[PDB]
């Protein structure tokens, strides 16, 4: 089943492009860290 | 005293006192505007 195994996993990869894009929540794990670190230091800034 | 610019000079204006290079400001400030602020209570601009 050789050819129809690779025709599957090509299709998956090829899914893969697409759900990162449409779902904006996807990286929403990393975004996280940027926000919070931000966060943080515009609240020292402010502080003085 | 004769305003000096691009260089790091110790600045009192209008009973003001900083640090600070001074360089030609591209602000559009309004006329009733005097100080612009950062976050920070810092003046980021001054007016002559």
């Amino acid at each position: 089943n050789q050819k129809l195994i690779a025709n599957q996993f090509n299709s998956a990869i090829g899914k893969i492009q697409d759900s990162l894009s449409s779902t904006p929540s996807a990286l929403g794990k990393l975004q996280d860290v940027v926000n919070q670190n931000a966060q943080a230091l515009n609240t020292l800034v402010k502080q003085l | 005293t004769n305003l000096v610019k691009n260089k790091c000079v110790n600045f009192n204006f209008n009973g003001l006192t900083g640090t600070g290079v001074l360089t030609e400001s591209n602000k559009k400030f309004l006329p009733f505007q005097q100080f612009g602020r950062d976050i920070a209570d810092t003046t980021d601009a001054v007016r002559d």
